[PDB]
């Protein structure tokens, strides 16, 4: 939100668990302490359009994401063109 | 339509539909204002529907009246 | 163009890639290397070859040009680098920034991942009404 | 070396984008202002969406003595 | 007599929709569980589960058993 | 000489599209093209306005005339202008709202000839408002105008058929 | 998997939960893997990543086809024997009505069970047996009764050729991965062999045991079970035994003849099944070719060749994996089987190859619109297939830089094209029609486009038809009337009962059906076109050959980003195909009744089903449930307590099924679980569910549960319409 | 034959409203898609996976309600 969904879990740990997602997710960024130390929920996320390939893979045990972002570039559609 | 679509195939489609003009001659340079897309995913559940509808509450609204008029009843 | 022909990425023709939105906005475009010249699938459908030079395809939009990845890293190959051309410079430093291949750490750059309140007990829906003086835009 | 013909004449050869007709005929500033309300432009079109569609419709629907629907 | 009993008939169905759509709405941008509990509109959410079901009930009962009778019938 | 122009895809990069076939570039047809506003805009929008608007004009006749809606007209006042001095009509501000997507706002008069031109980034817009205007001004006198030595034609007609 | 793989165990495998990828069905309970199991069954992703067995599966799993055309048949045979009706109607035809089944009176039934003909109770047939049958060239109950268990021999051992192959230890690749022969053999001798051999079965017994049967009899009083041997004396009112010409060529003489065949064309006056005397010689002049064609070659060297400018580099070279496909080698074929069908569904009712059809009406357009549902059913397949192909089949992406990637090169472009071509028919396609309504029922004629107000004149005739009709005297030969009797020229006295083919006329409402057909099989075909080529890379996904064919949608993104795949656009080409057919077969019994059939009488003044109802009144859309569905189908809604009145029972499920569909094609997914777990809950109260996770339908699955239903709705919904207006007056 | 749309009249509003109810009873949230808010109604739509999901928004309950609104008031 503008692009908001939440993926979170708890391990955020990535191996064997989730990598999927064109370009968005510039993560590891290992908070103080959480197991195979690598946390959040996202980086810099004005870049890509709207998956849930998201999850699809590696725990948000809650939701997953999808769509909800509505301001809606087009670089953040395939199409502005 | 709107019902067994579903804005995947629309979208596409329109992807080489507009590659056409943007390549080919008297009809170049002459830009849309707005870029053209198919429905969103929700609108469409709407739109067919907004449109199942009148249909067919347009249907009844003229069938029984074209038949309660004549009758016999 | 031919005056300058500067090329590296082998194809011939194509209905597919760049078209009239890539002048009037952004570029995007993606650079790699490689050993002994060698045959790929390509984003768009067509398919050419190899062999060097700055190994510098240019793509429509950044989607398309990181899926020579999701296939080409099944292909070999530490490097592949794609940026963004504007047309006038830059900001958005696409690919190069600090470190690369997502997934290890030097900074912690954005990201956050909580909102206010946490995953937890959200059945709490929507409080204030939106009002231009309590923490609610991020 | 015969069909070695020195590409019987190079041509120059790309002609040109140069340079293969003159152009457009000296037909012009015959209609200099010549009809100019969209000559005159200069804020119109309101007027011309009063005025001609209402003599495009006004005369054009109303008829003295039907030949009806 | 036949064209009027209807045009309150529809709209009526579809109003009762819309009412049942703007008490759906209550729920999520309105609403406050901390606000409204053990109190009797929770409760109601709380002991949902049950709800739709002795309501499924009806229908799958009142499914099949119109159905027979209207195919056996034909 | 070669296979097909020093054979390429596009004027040169093959990331471009448009995959120059014939029906595309070929010297056959591209010049059958650039009189008008193909390759190079001539003099201004101004005047190619008529011949545009006129050529386009005596069209929408016998579609019209022809296949009018009680179509093979014992009317004097058909045959021709009839009412499709309305096309043209409908149509000579269908455009003019559409240069309001052309604003841009100036005055050069260069349809006079300088140095060989190029018009260079010629491409994308580099046709403001004020251009707009005297192209969709030669289309009304060119549409409505161009709808008459049709009907004028008296009409000697074959066919057919 | 793991299992013992070894080594070390004839000791099959019965129990131990799953198979099939490999976090597998995962000892973890669910409900969604029994819909897997089923679906993609056959599939090969999985098996093995090696060809090798899979062609050793499909050439024994297949057979198990034959054997079942085989099972089935016999039962059809056994059917059109003891449960008679084919002795009692032959003798006696023009009159009879056909049956083969028959209820037994349990419940309700009986009602289903009446009249039929040579005396007897029972449910009519509209399946042509009885009419291969005519060739009998011996005719008796009990023998039909052999034909019958010669089908069941042929099964039982061609389908313990099927044990005979994958759990026998099997061939292997050279034997298909060298096709080096195949269709030599094949197009040679059977394509060949069969036609050859059914030219000796053809005029040797059948046409003589029907050249005097065309007259009266009562069977036995002709054909007996042998007679037909070295006795070439009978053979003599049929003519010669060669008199004197040993095989064929020319120091021959005729003063007075030519062999049989003597060419016909037209009908018989007394059978008009066309004539028989011709039938022999056709299929003669088939199978040597076959005979001779079956006789090339052995690949490359032909397809290795013609290449050109624009054209084909790849052509050359158009696939190694020819020989290392299937999922390719299908795909083409269903386009061919399935196209090869439907120009059947012509050349049969303008040209019947049976004797007694078209008077039998009923009996040879059911065949139509069978014949007619599989040359399609079997396109919109051949179009999956190669979206199967266009994915996944090969192993790399060695096939390189052709005919394909040439395709491909231009995609965004070849159904650039072809979109356009749809939305200028459809505007000069449908709502064409609709001027009609809307200025018909505004009513002005002067200016509808009718087959007289705007500007044609009593006159269709010069085009093609004219010069069909009528070709008998080109290069032509001849034989009195044409080659198809429905064209212009010439001949009118066809069947003494009823009816049969005459001209057939055209013009407007005929012009513009015909161009609906254009519009119709255009936009199919542009979702098919587009869906196959567009099949594992895009700019709204290229990252997207990266599962598999299927794929539900890619996810909310992009915009919408849902349909794409191609499953689904061999999801929505169906959709469209049912519809393509749906509105041919709509065409055919509204022309073929509104003219043609009807009937003679003195003067044979003609009198159709319907006086040309068609005429000014098909052309406005509405006289397509004025004069169609509300005229016809007063048949269906009449038919109640009857004996056939299991169509007008049908009629209304089915006409269900349909209307249960769109529930299934019209509804959201996590809808249902949301719903199954309100269910799930009320269940754990009494104590009553967990075990086997009970779960909604697999998002792609839930669009398999529309469309299949959709058209077995939709559809046998006129297969009762139809059956129920040609029974009865017709 | 009153006995019968009568009671198909009563299969009409109790499907109709198991739907609403259900649509309402969790514009909130649920199992499959348990944190479903800020937002509630319509967000048509969500990922695949999970085990798939759907028309479950409270709007898209009511948008499949309105069919039966059209077949009972039918
Ligand atoms: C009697 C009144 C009543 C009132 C006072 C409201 C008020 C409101 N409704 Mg609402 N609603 C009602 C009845 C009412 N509703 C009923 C009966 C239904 C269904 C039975 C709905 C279903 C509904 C939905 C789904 C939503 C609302 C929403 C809203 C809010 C925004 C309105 C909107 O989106 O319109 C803007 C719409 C337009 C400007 C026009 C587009 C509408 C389309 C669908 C046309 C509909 C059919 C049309 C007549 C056919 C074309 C005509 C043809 C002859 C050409 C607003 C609070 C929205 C909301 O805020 O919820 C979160 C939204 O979600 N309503
Ligand atoms: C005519 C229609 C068709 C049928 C048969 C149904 C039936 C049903 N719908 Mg439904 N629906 C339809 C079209 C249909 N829908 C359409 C077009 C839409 C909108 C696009 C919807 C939107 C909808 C919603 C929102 C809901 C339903 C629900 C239901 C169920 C409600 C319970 C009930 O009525 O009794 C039960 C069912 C029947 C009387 C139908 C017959 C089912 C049995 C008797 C099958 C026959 C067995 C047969 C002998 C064996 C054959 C199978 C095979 C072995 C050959 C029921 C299964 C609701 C539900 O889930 O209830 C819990 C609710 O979710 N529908
Ligand atoms: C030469 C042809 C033929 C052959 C051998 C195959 C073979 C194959 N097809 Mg295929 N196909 C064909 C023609 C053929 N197809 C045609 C004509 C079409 C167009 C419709 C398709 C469309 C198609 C699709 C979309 C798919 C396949 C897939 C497959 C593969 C999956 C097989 C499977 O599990 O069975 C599947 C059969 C079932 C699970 C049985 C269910 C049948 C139901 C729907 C009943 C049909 C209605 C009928 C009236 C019901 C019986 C009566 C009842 C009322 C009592 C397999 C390799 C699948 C794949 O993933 O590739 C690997 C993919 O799903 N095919
Ligand atoms: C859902 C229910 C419904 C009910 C309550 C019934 C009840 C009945 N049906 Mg029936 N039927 C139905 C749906 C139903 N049907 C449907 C949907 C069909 C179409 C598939 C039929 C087709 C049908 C037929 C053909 C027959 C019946 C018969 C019967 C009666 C025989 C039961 C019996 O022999 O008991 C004896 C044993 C005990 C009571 C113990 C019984 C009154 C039979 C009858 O004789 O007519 C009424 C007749 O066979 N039904
Ligand atoms: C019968 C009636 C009616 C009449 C009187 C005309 C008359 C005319 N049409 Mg025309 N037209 C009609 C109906 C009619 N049209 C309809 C229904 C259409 C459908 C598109 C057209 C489409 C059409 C086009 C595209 C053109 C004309 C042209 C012409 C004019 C040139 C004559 C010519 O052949 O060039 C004589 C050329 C030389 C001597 C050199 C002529 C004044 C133009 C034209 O005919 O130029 C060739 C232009 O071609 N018409
Ligand atoms: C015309 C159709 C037809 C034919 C010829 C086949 C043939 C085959 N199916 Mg099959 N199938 C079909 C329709 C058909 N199926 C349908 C409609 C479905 C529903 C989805 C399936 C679901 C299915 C599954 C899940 C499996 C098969 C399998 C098989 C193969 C196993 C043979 C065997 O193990 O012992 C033969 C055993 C007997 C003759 C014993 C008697 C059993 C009764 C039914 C007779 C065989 C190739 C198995 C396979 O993968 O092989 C390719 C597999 O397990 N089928
Ligand atoms: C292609 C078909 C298939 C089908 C759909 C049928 C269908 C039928 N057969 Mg049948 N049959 C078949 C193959 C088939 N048969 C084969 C291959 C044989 C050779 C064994 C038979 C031998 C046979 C006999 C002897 C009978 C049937 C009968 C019937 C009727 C009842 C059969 C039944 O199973 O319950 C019932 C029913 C119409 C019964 C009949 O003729 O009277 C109704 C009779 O029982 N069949
Ligand atoms: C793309 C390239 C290359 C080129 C430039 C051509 C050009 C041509 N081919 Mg061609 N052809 C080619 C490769 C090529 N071919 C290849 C590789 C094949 C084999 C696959 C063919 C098979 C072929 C056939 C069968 C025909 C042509 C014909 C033609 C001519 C069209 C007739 C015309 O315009 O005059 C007509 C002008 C009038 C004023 C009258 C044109 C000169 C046609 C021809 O022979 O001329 C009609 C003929 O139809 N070609
Ligand atoms: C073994 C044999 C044979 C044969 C023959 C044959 C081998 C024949 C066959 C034929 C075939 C055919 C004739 C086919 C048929 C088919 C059919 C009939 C089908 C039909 C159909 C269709 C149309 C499609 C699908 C469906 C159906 C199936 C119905 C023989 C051999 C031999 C030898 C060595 C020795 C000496 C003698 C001889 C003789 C020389
Ligand atoms: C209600 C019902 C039924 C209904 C039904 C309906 C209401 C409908 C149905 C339908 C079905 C179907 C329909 C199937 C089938 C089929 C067929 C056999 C087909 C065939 C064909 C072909 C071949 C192809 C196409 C065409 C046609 C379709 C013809 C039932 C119910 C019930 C109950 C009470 C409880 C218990 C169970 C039961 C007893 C069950
Ligand atoms: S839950 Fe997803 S991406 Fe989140 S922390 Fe784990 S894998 Fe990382
Ligand atoms: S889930 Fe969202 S952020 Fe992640 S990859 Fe997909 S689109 Fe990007
Ligand atoms: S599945 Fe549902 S959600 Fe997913 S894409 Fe399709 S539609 Fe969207």
């Amino acid at each position: 939100m503008s692009h908001s969904v939440k993926i979170y879990d708890t391990c955020i740990g990535c191996t064997q668990c989730v990598r999927a997602c064109p370009t968005d997710v510039l993560e590891m960024i290992p908070w103080g302490g959480c197991k195979a130390k690598q946390i959040a929920s996202a980086p810099r996320t004005e870049d890509c359009v709207g998956c849930k390939r998201c999850e699809s893979a590696c725990p948000t045990d809650f939701l997953s994401v999808r769509v909800y972002l509505w301001h809606e570039t087009t670089r953040s559609m395939g199409l502005a063109y | 339509m709107f019902l067994i679509s579903w804005r995947g195939y629309w979208q596409e489609l329109i992807e080489t539909l507009a590659w056409a003009h943007e390549r080919t001659p008297l009809a170049n340079l002459i830009r849309w204002r707005d870029k053209p897309v198919a429905l969103s995913i929700v609108q469409a559940r709407l739109v067919g529907l907004v449109h199942f509808s009148v249909g067919y509450i347009f249907t009844y609204a003229a069938f029984l009246i074209a038949s309660t008029s004549g009758k016999f009843g | 163009e031919l005056d300058p022909n500067t090329p590296s990425p082998i194809f011939a023709g194509s209905t597919g890639g760049l078209l009239r939105k890539a002048q009037v906005e952004e570029f995007y475009v993606i650079t790699w290397e490689s050993p002994k010249e060698q045959i790929f699938e390509m984003p768009t459908g067509g398919a050419a070859i190899m062999r060097e030079g700055p190994n510098l395809l240019k793509l429509a939009r950044k989607e398309q040009c990181l899926a020579l990845g999701t296939r080409l890293r099944s292909k070999y190959k530490i490097k592949y680098q794609f940026y963004r051309v504007f047309p006038s410079g830059e900001v958005q430093y696409l690919h190069p920034k600090d470190g690369v291949y997502p997934e290890k750490v030097n900074p912690g750059r954005q990201g956050v991942g909580l909102n206010m309140r946490s995953i937890g007990k959200n059945v709490s829906p929507i409080e204030v009404k939106f009002t231009g003086k309590q923490p609610y835009d991020l | 070396d015969l069909e070695d013909i020195a590409n019987t004449t190079g041509q120059w050869d790309v002609y040109g984008s140069d340079a293969p007709s003159p152009y457009n005929s000296l037909q012009s500033k015959f209609f200099e202002t010549f009809a100019a309300p969209f000559t005159k432009r200069g804020l119109l079109l309101k007027f011309l969406i009063l005025g001609g569609g209402s003599l495009l419709t006004y005369v054009s629907a109303n008829a003295p003595q039907d030949v009806l629907p | 007599q036949a064209a009027l009993y209807t045009h309150h008939q529809y709209i009526a169905g579809f109003i009762m929709t819309g009412a049942f759509a703007h008490g759906p709405i209550f729920f999520i941008r309105d609403y406050n569980p901390e606000q409204n509990a053990d109190n009797v509109l929770a409760r109601m959410l709380e002991h949902k589960e049950a709800i739709i079901s002795h309501l499924s009930w009806a229908s799958l009962f009142l499914g099949f058993h119109t159905l027979g009778l209207y195919v056996h019938n034909d | 000489k070669p296979t097909y122009q020093v054979i390429q895809p596009l004027n040169g990069d093959p990331f471009i599209g448009g995959l120059e076939t014939p029906v595309t570039s070929s010297p056959l047809i591209a010049w059958y093209l650039s009189n008008l506003p193909a390759y190079r805009t001539a003099v201004n929008p101004l005047l190619r306005g008529v011949e545009v608007g006129l050529a386009h004009g005596f069209l929408l006749v016998g579609p019209f005339v022809k296949a009018g809606p009680l179509r093979n007209t014992e009317y004097a006042g058909a045959a021709g202008s009839l009412a499709a001095a309305g096309l043209v009509v409908i149509l000579s501000m269908c455009l003019t709202m559409y240069g309001i997507a052309s604003f841009k706002e100036g005055e050069p008069s260069i349809a006079p000839a300088l140095t060989l031109t190029g018009r260079k980034k010629q491409p994308d817009q580099l046709q403001s408002a004020d251009g707009w205007a005297k192209f969709t001004g030669g289309f009304f006198f060119g549409g409505v105008s161009g709808v008459t030595w049709a009907c004028f034609l008296m009409y000697v007609l074959d066919l057919p058929y | 998997l793991v299992d013992r793989d070894p080594i070390k165990t004839s000791f099959e495998q019965w129990a131990k939960p799953g198979h099939f990828s490999r976090t597998i069905a995962k000892g973890p309970d669910t409900t969604t893997w029994i819909w897997n199991l089923h679906a993609d069954a056959h599939d090969f992703d999985s098996h093995t990543s090696d060809l090798e067995e899979i062609s050793r599966k499909v050439f024994s799993a297949h057979f198990g086809q034959l054997s079942i055309i085989f099972l089935w048949l016999s039962g059809m045979y056994f059917h059109g024997a003891r449960f008679s009706n084919y002795e009692a109607w032959l003798n006696d035809p023009t009159h009879i009505g056909p049956s083969a089944q028959v209820v037994w009176p349990i419940v309700g039934q009986e009602i289903l069970n009446g009249d039929v003909g040579g005396g007897f109770r029972g449910i009519q047939i509209t399946s042509g047996f009885f009419q291969i049958w005519r060739a009998s060239g011996i005719t008796s109950e009990l023998q039909l009764y052999c034909t019958a268990i010669g089908a069941l021999v042929f099964a039982g051992l061609m389908l313990f050729a099927g044990w005979f192959h994958y759990h026998k230890a099997a061939p292997k690749l050279a034997w298909f991965q060298d096709v080096e022969s195949m269709l030599n053999h094949h197009l040679a001798g059977l394509l060949g062999l069969g036609s050859l051999s059914w030219a000796r079965h053809q005029v040797h017994v059948s046409l003589p045991i029907n050249q005097f049967l065309n007259a009266g009899v009562d069977p036995k009083e002709i054909p007996l079970p042998h007679e037909f041997i070295l006795n070439r004396d009978l053979l003599a009112q049929l003519y010669p035994s060669f008199a004197e010409g040993a095989t064929p060529f020319f120091t021959l003489n005729w003063s007075k003849y030519a062999d049989f065949l003597t060419f016909r064309g037209g009908l018989d006056p007394l059978t008009g099944g066309l004539w028989l005397t011709d039938i022999a010689h056709h299929h003669l002049a088939i199978a040597i070719l076959f005979l001779i064609a079956g006789h090339m070659y052995r690949i490359k060297d032909i397809l290795e060749a013609h290449k050109g400018p624009f054209t084909g580099q790849g052509h050359k070279g158009l696939y190694e994996i020819l020989t290392t496909s299937w999922h390719a080698q299908l795909s083409i074929n269903l386009a061919m089987l399935g196209s090869l069908t439907i120009v059947v569904a012509q050349h049969m009712y303008s040209m019947p190859p049976y004797p007694y059809l078209a008077t039998d009406y009923a009996t040879q357009l059911s065949l139509f619109t069978h014949h007619m549902w599989i040359g399609g059913f079997l396109i919109v397949g051949a179009a999956a297939h190669a979206a199967i192909f266009m994915v996944r089949d090969y192993d790399p992406t060695t096939r390189y830089n052709d005919l394909l990637d040439r395709v491909l090169r231009h995609r965004d472009a070849i159904i650039s094209h072809l979109n356009w071509v749809c939305i200028f028919l459809g505007f000069h396609s449908f709502g064409l029609y609709i001027h009609n309504d809307t200025m018909s029922a505004l009513g002005r004629p002067q200016d509808m486009f009718s087959d007289t107000a705007i500007q044609l004149q009593p006159v269709f005739a010069q085009w093609i038809q004219n010069t069909h009709a009528l070709a008998p005297g080109t290069t032509a030969p001849g034989a009195t009337a044409s080659t198809s009797l429905t064209w212009g020229g010439g001949d009118l006295v066809a069947v003494g009962n009823k009816v049969a083919l005459l001209p057939i006329p055209l013009g407007t409402a005929d012009f513009l059906v015909h161009h609906i057909h254009a519009f119709t099989i255009h936009v199919t075909v542009l979702i098919l076109l587009k869906g196959v080529l567009f099949a594992r890379s895009s700019r709204l996904i290229p990252d997207k050959a990266n599962l598999g064919f299927r794929f539900p949608c890619d996810g909310p993104g992009r915009g919408g980003t849902c349909q794409v795949s191609a499953w689904d656009h061999v999801f929505l080409g169906l959709f469209w195909m049912y519809n393509s057919i749906s509105v041919v077969i709509f065409h055919f019994s509204w022309k073929m009744q509104s003219d043609v059939w009807g009937t003679i009488n003195d003067q044979g003044v003609v009198t159709h089903i319907t006086a040309g109802n068609f005429a000014q009144s098909s052309i406005t859309i509405n006289g397509w449930l004025r004069d169609f569905l509300w005229a016809q189908a007063s048949q269906v809604i009449q038919s109640y307590g009857s004996s056939l009145s299991a169509y007008g029972l049908f009629f209304l499920g089915a006409h269900f099924v349909w209307a249960f569909s769109l529930m299934f094609l019209f509804s959201g997914r996590g809808y249902w679980q949301e719903l199954i777990e309100s269910i799930v809950w009320a269940h754990n109260k009494l104590k009553v569910a967990p075990a086997t996770q009970p779960r909604a339908l697999s998002i792609v699955q839930g669009r398999a549960v529309g469309v299949t239903h959709y058209l077995l709705g939709g559809i046998a919904t006129t297969w009762a319409f139809f059956l129920a207006r040609i029974i009865a007056v017709g | 034959g009153d006995f019968l749309v009568h009671h198909a009249i009563a299969l009409g509003l109790h499907t109709t409203t198991l739907i609403l109810v259900k649509g309402a009873l969790d514009a909130r949230g649920s199992k499959l898609m348990p944190d479903k808010k800020d937002f509630g109604y319509s967000f048509p739509c969500d990922g695949p996976g999970r085990g798939g999901t759907c028309d479950i928004s409270a709007w898209d309950d009511f948008y499949l309600a309105v069919f039966w609104m059209l077949n009972t008031i039918g």
